[PDB]
C-alpha cells in the first residue's frame, strides 16, 4: 500500500519524462521551419497588451 | 470439485490471507473459475494479503492504469485502434523506462513474448486492469524469480522425456530435431499461443504459485500424446512445424496428464 | 513531511498537466503544415529495420 | 539583541520548536539576521517544528523547486535570461494552475503584486530555494489567513491616523485624498517597492508571525513622519505622488516608531 502509491508516483515521474521528450521532439520538428511564428504568437500576445489595456 | 471449492472458500475467509496456504492449494488442485483472478492477484502480490486493504489498493492500481493510458494516448503511442495487448505492452514499457523511439520501431523478440502472454491473459481474465496487472507480474516473475531456472528447462525436458519414452527422444536426436524444438514457445511464452487458454490457465495456476518445472511436464506430455504422429515424422523440419502447431482438442487431457507426471516425478504437499 | 512530499506529488501532476497542454498545442501548430511528413519519416523507420534486419 | 538574542537561542534549542513561543518573540522583538530565514520558515510552516525533520523536509522542497524549474524551462516560459522574481512568479502560477497561454501575455494586476513581494524577498533571503518558498507562503498568507482583514485596513488607517493626528486626517479629507491613497501599495504589497528591504524585513517579521495590523501603523507612521510636507500639498494628486515615492532614508525610524505605535495601541508581552 505504501508500495502501491509510491509505485504510481514513480509512474508519474515516468509519465512526465515521456512528455518531456515528446515536447523536445515536437519543438525540433517545428524547428525545421522557423519557430518564428512562435515569435509572432508572442508579440501578438504582447499586442494582446493594448487589447487588455 | 465442490469441496475443492469449499476448502478454498474457508481459506479466503481469513482476515489476513495465508499466501503459503493459497500457494500449496494451487500446486495441488485447480482453482475454481470464480476465484482464479483473485488468488493469482494475491499470489502475484497485486493485492496484499490483508483483506481490508483490497479496495484501497485496487484504487491506486486503477488510477495508475488510467493515468498511464491517458499519457500513452497524449503521445501517439496508443489510440483506440490499438489492441489491448499492445496497450499493456506500452504501459509496461512506459513504467519501466524501456519505451521505444516511436510506436512503429519494430518489436524486439522479448516484446513479442509479452504480447503472446498478454493475448492469452485476455482470455483468462475479464477485467482490463486485473489483466494488465497479472500480465505485468507474471512476466516479471519469469524475469526474476525464474530467471535462472528457465534456461535449465530444455535439459530437464530431455532428462524427463527420456525416463518416460526413451525411443522418442532417440528419434528426435536422430532427426537432429532436439536443438530445433520450440523451447521459447514452451519456456519463454509458457505455452501461450499453443494451448487453448481454458486449459493453459490450469498450467498457469502452477506457474503463478511458484513452479516452473510444470512447464517441462507439459512439453513431455505434448510429446507422449503425439508419440505416434511424431515417430512418423522424418525431417527435423516436419517435427518443429508440428510442435509449433499442435492439434487443440487433446489439451484438457495433456494438461491433466502433465500435472500428474510432474507430481509423480516431483510430488507435492497435503491440504485440508 | 507527509504534507511536504504530498506537496511535490501534487506539483508533479501540475507539471504534467502543463506538459500535456504544450504537447496538444505543438501538435496543432505542426498540424498547420502536414505532419504526415512525420509519419513519412516513420515509414522509413520500418525500412531501416529491414536493413536493420540484416 | 543580546539578552534578546540569547532568549531566542534558548527557544531554538527545544527539540520540538514552539510555534506560539516563536510568534510572540517575533511580535516583541526584531529577529537577528542569522535566524530570520529559519524562524520565517518554521512560522510559515516550510519546516515542521520537529527539529530532526528539517533535513528531510528541505530535501522535498529542493526537489519540488528543481522539478518545477525544469518544467518551466522545457516549456519555454523561463530561460536563464529570466530574472529570479519572474521565475518565481511562473513557479507560483504553475503550482496554482494559473499559468498563462504564453510568457508574453501581459501581467495581470495580482501578478505585479507577486513580483513586488518576490523582488523584496530576494533582498532579504540569499538562498534561492528558501526565498521562493518563503515568498510563496507569505503571499499565500495574504490570500488565506488575511483575506478578511486586508480590505478592512484602510478603515483602521483612518481610525488610527485620527487618534495620532486628527488635523492631518482632516487635510487628507479636504483634498479628497483619502480614497486615492496607495492602499494596495501598503496593504497588498505590504510596502514592497516603498521601503528599503533592510527595514521592510522588520515589518515583515511581524506580518510573518501573524499580525497584519502592523501594516496600518507603518502607514500612520509614514504620514506622521511627513506630516509637515503633506499638509503643504493642495491636490489629492500631489499627495498620492508623494506617498508613491517617499524618501528612503527615514525608514529605519518610520518602522521602529511604527512598531512602537502598534504596541501602544494593540499590545504585546515579555519573555523567558
Amino acid at each position: 500500500q505504501l508500495q502501491a502509491a509510491e509505485s504510481r508516483y514513480e509512474a508519474q515521474k515516468r509519465i512526465t519524462q515521456v512528455f518531456e521528450l515528446e515536447i523536445l521532439d515536437l519543438y525540433g520538428r517545428l524547428e525545421k521551419d522557423g519557430l518564428l511564428k512562435k515569435l509572432e504568437e508572442e508579440k501578438a500576445e504582447a499586442a494582446e497588451a493594448a487589447e487588455e489595456r | 470439485g465442490v469441496e475443492e471449492k469449499k476448502s478454498l472458500e474457508i481459506l479466503l475467509k481469513d482476515d489476513r490471507l495465508d499466501t503459503e496456504k493459497l500457494c500449496t492449494f494451487s500446486q495441488r488442485f485447480p482453482l475454481p473459475s470464480m476465484y482464479r483472478a483473485l488468488v493469482w492477484k494475491v499470489l502475484l502480490g497485486i493485492l496484499p494479503p490483508h483483506h481490508e486493504s483490497h479496495a484501497k489498493v485496487m484504487m491506486y492500481r486503477k488510477e495508475q492504469y488510467l493515468d498511464v493510458l491517458h499519457a500513452l494516448k497524449v503521445v501517439r503511442f496508443v489510440s483506440d485502434a490499438t489492441p489491448q495487448a499492445e496497450v499493456y505492452l506500452r504501459m509496461y514499457q512506459l513504467e519501466s523506462g524501456k519505451l521505444p523511439r516511436s510506436p512503429s520501431f519494430p518489436l524486439e523478440p522479448d516484446d513479442e513474448v509479452f504480447l503472446a502472454i498478454a493475448k492469452a491473459m485476455e482470455e483468462m481474465v475479464e477485467d482490463s486492469v486485473d489483466c494488465y496487472w497479472i500480465t505485468r507480474r507474471f512476466v516479471n516473475q519469469l524475469n526474476t524469480k525464474y530467471r535462472d531456472s528457465l534456461p535449465q528447462l530444455p535439459k530437464a525436458f530431455e532428462q524427463y522425456l527420456n525416463l518416460e519414452d526413451g525411443r522418442l527422444l532417440t528419434h528426435l536426436r536422430m532427426c537432429s530435431a532436439a536443438p530445433k524444438l520450440p523451447y521459447d514457445l514452451w519456456f519463454k511464452r509458457c505455452f501461450a499461443g499453443c494451448l487453448p487458454e481454458s486449459s493453459l490457465q490450469r498450467v498457469w495456476d502452477k506457474v503463478v504459485s511458484g513452479s516452473c518445472k510444470i512447464l517441462v511436464f507439459v512439453a513431455v506430455e505434448i510429446l507422449l500424446t503425439f508419440k505416434i504422429k511424431v515417430m512418423a515424422l522424418n525431417s527435423a523440419e516436419k517435427i518443429t512445424k508440428f510442435l509449433e502447431n499442435i492439434p487443440q482438442d487433446s489439451s484438457d487431457a495433456i494438461v491433466s496428464k502433465a500435472i500428474d507426471l510432474w507430481h509423480k516425478h516431483c510430488g507435492t504437499p497435503v491440504h485440508s
